[PDB]
């Protein structure tokens, strides 16, 4: 299943849900939530208990009537001339899914050359733990501690197991509590953006 | 048991009596206006009291209170006849329906010779040409029932009852007579509605789709077709 992204909502409007179908090697990518290109095909498929009034059917073009004791009454009537109820949806099948936009080997391996230059030039510098405190929150004033933690958050810690069954977190929390005003959504909104 | 016929003729004649009653103190022929006014789109409905028919007749009373939708048919049959003969212009000014009743009504006269045998279902039905309906006003001496007390014994029976009304259905139009026509002909078909569900035709029985095995294929019409306002109403006792 597939919805409509915010970004294509017209006014006052709540996004469309569309049904995507996939076929043998396409069927493995898809992931749920994710947020992907889709290229394929728009085909139309039968259903059944969309016409609660009658509508648009089919029937034989044989000019055959009843003969008496046999009369074409209702049911049997309609089971001799094969009428169906033409009943349809609308279903997108798939061909190829992308995202919309893109086992450590793995990742120095996807990454190209200059982007593995990119990341070099970032990995050896001291103001990598200056900069992004700036990059990732331009317009907030001050509060440097606050950018520190969750900095610190999004990198986390280290997931263990001990000898006895148990389980040590790897991950980090933060809580932020202040006076009106002080930009304590903008720091949520960042870092859902 | 009354053979029907004895009946439709008293009913004809009471309609034609009465100069009774008049509200600016004369005599006044009251349903001799009513039904001329009927001849045209001027009253779409007309009641009818029991109280008048009274005075010379009993009787009739009593029947209609204990057979009253026999007698309602039987009176909308007597006023279909006398309607022509109360008829005195043709129509100023008149709607689509009325266009389908001239028309039908026209090429009935140009078609049927009267000396050439007619089937008994290729007449009109009854009420698809019928634009006027009766209703009756209980008897005076009839004292109104209470809902409790009303049971098997009042099937079928003319009743008066007072209560408070708690629900009422928006109007929709009802199903009287559905009109059909044929794939291969230009034969009209009617199918009258007596029921809370109807199940729609197929095939044509038109003489001339009967005479060549065409086998053409029925279709509903909703123009030709005959709707009522109809409303369902919810009563409970005081
Ligand atoms: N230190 C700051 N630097 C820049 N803008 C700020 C700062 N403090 C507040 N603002 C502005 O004030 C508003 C604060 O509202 P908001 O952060 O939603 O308050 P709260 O999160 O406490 O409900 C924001 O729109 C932001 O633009
Ligand atoms: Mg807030
Ligand atoms: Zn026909």
């Amino acid at each position: 299943r597939i919805q409509e992204t915010q970004a294509e909502l017209p006014r006052g409007s709540i996004p469309r849900s569309l049904e995507v179908i996939l076929r043998a090697e396409a069927v493995e990518s898809a992931q749920a939530g994710d947020k992907c290109d889709f290229t394929g095909t728009l085909i139309v498929v039968p259903d059944v208990s969309k016409l609660s009034t009658p509508g648009a059917r089919a029937e034989t073009n044989s000019r055959v009537s009843g003969v008496d004791g046999y009369e074409t009454e209702g049911i049997r009537g309609l089971r001799a001339l094969g009428v169906r109820d033409l009943s349809y949806r609308l279903v997108f099948l798939a061909c190829c899914v992308a995202p919309t936009n893109p086992t450590a080997e793995s990742i120095k391996n996807q990454m190209t050359v200059k982007e593995w230059e990119k990341v070099f030039e970032m990995s050896q510098d001291k103001n990598l733990y200056h900069n992004l405190c700036t990059s990732l929150f331009p317009t907030i004033h001050g509060n440097d501690e606050v950018k520190r933690g969750v900095l610190l958050m999004l990198f986390g810690g280290v997931p263990k197991t001990t000898g006895e069954g148990t389980s040590l977190r790897g991950d980090i929390n933060v809580c932020i509590v202040g006076d009106p005003s002080t930009a304590k959504s903008q720091f949520l909104k960042h870092v859902e953006e | 048991l009354k053979d029907y016929a004895l009946e439709k003729e008293k009913v004809k004649k009471f309609l034609q009596e009465f100069y009774q009653d008049d509200e600016l103190g004369k005599k006044q022929f009251k349903y001799g206006n009513q039904l001329v006014r009927l001849a045209h789109r001027e009253q779409v409905a007309l009641y009818v009291d029991l109280d008048d028919v009274a005075e010379d007749d009993p009787e009739l009373v009593d029947s209609i209170c204990e057979n009253a939708r026999r007698y309602a048919k039987l009176f909308a049959d007597a006023v279909q006849e006398l309607l022509p003969q109360y008829k005195e212009r043709e129509v100023v000014n008149k709607d689509v329906l009325d266009v389908y009743i001239e028309h039908r009504l026209m090429m009935e006269q140009r078609s049927r010779d009267p000396g050439m045998v007619r089937s008994p279902q290729n007449q009109y039905p009854a009420e698809l040409m019928r634009r006027f309906e009766l209703y009756f006003q209980g008897p005076s001496s009839n004292k109104p029932r209470v809902i409790r007390e009303v049971r098997a014994d009042s099937v079928g029976k003319l009743v008066t009852v007072r209560g408070i009304v708690t629900r009422v259905s928006e109007v929709k139009p009802k199903m009287v007579v559905a009109t059909y026509t044929c794939d291969q002909c230009g034969a009209e078909t009617y199918q009258p509605i007596q029921s809370p569900t109807f199940m729609p035709l197929i095939m044509c029985p038109s003489q001339e789709c009967q005479t060549n095995r065409s086998g053409g294929r029925l279709y509903l019409q909703t123009r030709g077709s005959r709707f009522i306002k109809f409303q369902e109403m919810k009563m409970q006792e005081h």
